[PDB]
């Protein structure tokens, strides 16, 4: 009957900070290294687990959302469904990490279909960028099967763009173009002056300009006549419904215009008829400014780069250049870890292959008589040799056809190639093996 | 008044045919904005279960936002005939695609997806056999989907209503017969063939470059053997077709044009009644 | 623009025949062969799916109930949650097919804990009875991954007891004792006069008697004094909440008794004190009859055996004897399937093994010179031999350690043993192989 | 009146110890009815979230069924002291298990789980050191869980309340701090060592025959190395312990007795207030 004296202080301070840990586990702030919110990370891990067998097999998004509970997710399946829907579609991401089949929405309508009808899979982008998954840090909580963060080649957080609201913090990173981010990371690897990555929204035919530290998202319009205008593009945050309701509905009510819907496959589009009540200035620039103002074709956005670093601590970056520098600095350590582990694996593989080739060579000519013996006796007489020390089980467990001449030559060539690969891994560094990997993404 | 979720065809109420779509869910019409012809492909999403309209009062028929929108979108006046038949005194018969067709001098005939007046056709020198009105087969005449029955003037702005829904239970015990109950307030629609149901493919093969669309499971087993390396994709809903496939389903559709027989008012009580 | 003429007749008709198909698949009536409700079968299939890796590993019931959607279940995880809970507990099942860890309830309280805390696994009862799973019929709907019905050795539907209400049909089968059902099937196997299986509720210390075709569930009671009584067992359908509220509460309100709670590990129990207001007759039988009436200690239950046969058609059985007589008839041909299939496998395995043993005898002495050749040449030089030809890929694709003396003898014995096994399957029938298998259940 | 879900100890209100349990959910009661001692192991399930009692007045706390039941089950009357202290004029000190214990002549001392009167203890010939009342450490005296503070008469029918909930978020942002606010209406309870929390193990090993109970994750890593072939079972809730394990947790519990300090009324506003 162990009666403790924990008081009310300890009870209340353990009831509290437990909610803090619970909300830290699922915090909307995206991790800097991998660019995943916790829900997105769990969805990606579940998709990888499903696609372990067949890489190109599409799985129902309902299955993906329901599988995250086994991995460690706590906030149900609706959040996983939303994360999968927002990650699969190409209208929301420059670098979609989930190839999707079904109705994931578009710019005109951003609502995805029901998760029980739409399919999803990990795309070739994920395998092109998200490498060295085996070396990702193990989560502190053993229940979290997905690692703490994956190890992408480039800072994915800058590619698809992340927006979220947290208690006391707000994150908003504009989606940057993949090519410019790759160039910036390549420059940071070699220590050159890194150019600021160009922000490019996905499936956006408009104009983006950087003014006084603010990004002005400008749409494009062309005039078909004196009183007829055809909008070709609109700012990103509008879909057809909200743009129509908030811009063209009141102006039509005001009687200024009688708009015509013309959105199609080529993004957005709006044919607008100008009435006599509306006043158009004869000057070109004044009319352009008025049109961009009233129609809401100019949008200003400010980046609030708050990301979780590799140590689990919330970090605020003034600009994306410092974030890229820190990301490359962190990724260099994991590249070095890959170098070391590859060196070890190649050394072991070469030793095993050389042992196999020499066993075959001894067999074919005259040396090791497997032709009648005891299995344990054969193991002892071929393990007394120092070179076949710890490889007896693999070396005896070889196949019959290896004793032919062609397979003997193949084994010798494989051993030589393993030696060459081990030498290549030994005589290479982080810069070379990172620049080589930064040449396959597209 | 103007309806928000009323992506509207340009030729709406312009004495031209339309194909107004009633798709379930605002998500499933996301393609429709991108795969319309921009001329006659009006659409209106509706998420939910439309209230039964058989025995339902006219008072809250206009109160229901979904039900009032359809009348507002179609420009229909409840309790009034949608069409106005043009009277006639001639009858003709002709062969079309190996089938005998009974038509009137004031009717419209659809050939290759285009409707042509009988008067214009008779000038094209194809054989028309005049018959007496007493020898006309009313049952066969009313069951022809290639004949339009002498429309003089129409209050509709949308000519046709192409109902489009899923194939699973989200449509079966759902909207699928429910709107037919509401549209039964104008029986002239079904005999005319204006109310249509777009058939969603259930199983789609992946042979070679193109694909094979199998609208029923029975059709799948009968043609499975002649499918070279077929890959199966159960389309249990609208939100399972890619953008290209939905484009083909719209520009080259197949319609289950429902028709209203003399038993029609009895079945509406048997189910949902 | 293929305009069809489907009319409204089929529209209403196809609205039906699919709701019925939506109902024919979720019929609460248990299948006769396996004893599984549709909700119950998917849970077992999901539990079997998770147990492929580690058979004794307990899985969270949420994971088990959350995977049925992938297998083909339509009614969500809430229905599959209850079926998993009602399987594992031993208070509700005489022959529990799921071994459960956690709070699955008891007779006193029949509510199981939350599905996210309790664990479940397929029990040792399942593998002892549910054999020949590979030969189970494939479901007509290809989406339904679980087979149409499993193939248990004994009619499990009679063991755990099944109750359910459907549109126009109801099912209620009393749980029959496992030992008696095994005896009944054995008699039916030999065609003898099958004894009616004895109904025995799980964890029931009361008395069950069969009167006029009705099963009277009698509880047991013993008197501690003239005015003090101690109930030791009560009818099955009462839990502690329903018994106290419906029976003991109003009688306490009426002032007849002042009951005392004595429920413990040894099932139920109630110490009841008799007041002066209550009248007790001096006749032992009259007191015995009166007590069992007001206290609700006697319950009458009528079996309504409605089960789905092997053809998917609802069937009504007058008594359990007819079900068992029909059950063994259906199970006999599936055993015959095993006999036919085992003959093919054993015959194929022997020829592969006999030829495999003959590589050694040729290799070790002087015949097949694998010692230096081309791999493609080696196969052709032995594919000419008719015996070696049929399994050329396996026969060469063989471990090196097969070439030693001790493993050479082991290969020869294994090939010789397979002939005895193949002969054993050839000269055996259903009766021998269904009585031998009907000796491992306990 | 009689409460339905009131599995009741035989010695309820009989001047004897009781250990009434407040377990969340009726399912967790599933073992309790089977693993009680039938003498002092009362219990009452409570499923849901107990309402905050720090802004809602005394007269209306009887309105809530869960709140009314606890008062009815425990016999507590709102607005009055739960006990009655017997006055005293003596003080003594002694050593127990290597710890100095400050006791009064009219207090109760717990040894090996059994409470013995100080007068009886002084007859057992073990050393008591008398001290003046001015030299008594009030803070140390009030923080002793082996000392009961001079109870004369009690209106309680249940001597102690043993709160027992889960360990996951269904236990953290849940019942646990909520009843402590309700039980704060009688501050004498916590100083008396009556409001108690049962510590449910979080991780349990499977070494050999028996098992090792690890109440915190911190105690797991520090003792993982000395665990021969340990199997891990995360008990994230009451409904995850087998019947035998729950029996041990009841007959030989580890009690987290809550003691309220002078700061007690401020924190109930900072959380849930």
């Amino acid at each position: 009957m162990q009666l403790n004296n924990r008081d009310l202080k300890s009870i209340i301070d353990n009831e509290a900070l437990a909610y803090a840990m619970y909300t830290v586990e699922n915090r909307a702030i995206p991790n800097m290294i991998d660019g995943f919110k916790p829900v997105q990370r769990f969805v990606i891990a579940r998709a990888l687990d499903l696609a372990r067998g067949n890489k190109d097999k599409f799985h129902k998004l309902a299955s993906i959302a329901g599988g995250v509970a086994d991995l460690g997710y706590h906030h149900g399946e609706n959040s996983a469904q939303d994360a999968g829907a927002l990650m699969a579609n190409t209208w929301n991401n420059n670098f979609p990490l989930l190839d999707g089949q079904g109705n994931f929405g578009s710019r005109t309508v951003q609502k995805a279909a029901a998760s029980r009808y739409i399919f999803a899979r990990v795309s070739k982008n994920f395998y092109n960028v998200y490498k060295d998954t085996e070396y990702a840090p193990v989560h502190q909580d053993k229940e979290h099967i997905p690692p703490a963060f994956y190890l992408p080649i480039i800072p994915t957080v800058l590619l698809n763009g992340v927006s979220g609201i947290a208690t006391g913090y707000a994150t908003y990173i504009l989606p940057h173009s993949v090519s410019s981010v790759k160039k910036a990371v390549l420059q940071a690897l070699q220590g050159k002056k890194v150019t600021k990555p160009k922000v490019e929204f996905p499936e956006f035919r408009g104009e983006v300009v950087e003014i006084d530290g603010q990004y002005e998202i400008r749409g494009t319009y062309k005039f078909t006549s004196r009183t007829q205008m055809h909008i070709t593009e609109i700012p990103y945050k509008y879909d057809r419904e909200t743009y129509v309701s908030k811009i063209l509905d009141p102006l039509e009510n005001k009687g200024f215009i009688t708009w015509d819907d013309a959105c199609g496959e080529h993004g957005f589009g709006f044919k607008v008829k100008f009435r006599k009540e509306y006043s158009l200035s004869d000057n070109e620039e004044e009319r352009h400014a008025k049109i961009m103002k009233d129609f809401g074709l100019i949008e200003r956005r400010s980046q609030n780069i708050t990301v979780i670093n590799e140590k689990g601590k919330l970090q605020v970056y003034d600009n994306v250049v410092d974030l890229i520098k820190d990301f490359v600095e962190v990724r260099k350590t994991y590249v070095q870890k890959r170098i070391d582990n590859k060196i070890k694996e190649t050394e072991s593989a070469f030793r095993l292959a050389f042992a196999k080739a020499h066993f075959i060579k001894k067999v074919i000519s005259g040396e090791i008589v497997v032709q009648g013996k005891t299995r344990k006796e054969l193991t002892e007489e071929l393990s007394k040799i120092d070179m076949y020390s710890s490889y007896v089980d693999k070396l005896v467990g070889m196949n019959i056809f290896h004793m032919t001449s062609d397979e003997a030559k193949k084994l010798a060539e494989e051993a030589k190639a393993k030696k060459e690969e081990n030498e290549y891994w030994k005589t290479t560094d982080v810069v070379t093996e990172y620049t080589k990997d930064l040449e396959e993404i597209k | 008044a103007k309806v928000h979720k009323h992506i509207k065809a340009n030729l709406c109420g312009k004495d031209a045919d339309t194909t107004l779509f009633l798709t379930e869910g605002d998500s499933a019409i996301g393609y429709l904005i991108d795969v319309r012809d921009k001329e006659l492909h009006g659409g209106y999403p509706l998420r939910g279960k439309v209230l039964n309209s058989w025995g339902m009062s006219y008072a809250d028929m206009l109160k229901n936002k979904e039900l009032f929108d359809i009348c507002a979108i179609t420009g229909l006046v409840l309790g009034e005939k949608a069409f106005e038949e043009k009277e006639d005194g001639e009858w003709f018969t002709f062969e079309l695609n190996g089938d005998t067709i009974i038509v009137n001098e004031n009717d419209e005939v659809q050939i290759n997806g285009k409707w042509i007046t009988v008067g214009e056709l008779r000038k094209n020198l194809m054989k028309f056999v005049k018959i007496d009105s007493s020898s006309v087969d009313m049952k066969k005449y009313k069951l022809q989907n290639n004949v339009r029955r002498s429309i003089k003037s129409s209050s509709m702005n949308y000519a046709n209503v192409a109902i489009m829904t899923d194939a699973d239970h989200d449509g079966l015990g759902s909207i699928y017969p429910s709107l037919l109950g509401f549209f039964s307030n104008w029986p002239e629609l079904f005999e005319q063939g204006r109310i249509r149901f777009v058939k969603t493919p259930v199983i789609i093969a992946q042979v070679g470059k193109k694909q094979e669309w199998f609208y029923t499971v029975a059709e799948y087993e009968s043609a499975k053997d002649a499918l070279p390396k077929h890959s199966i994709r159960y389309i249990k809903g609208l939100g399972s077709l890619e953008k290209s496939e939905y484009r083909e389903m719209i520009q080259n559709p197949v319609y289950d044009v429902v028709k209203l027989p003399e038993n029609w008012k009895e079945l509406f009580e048997m189910l949902m009644g």
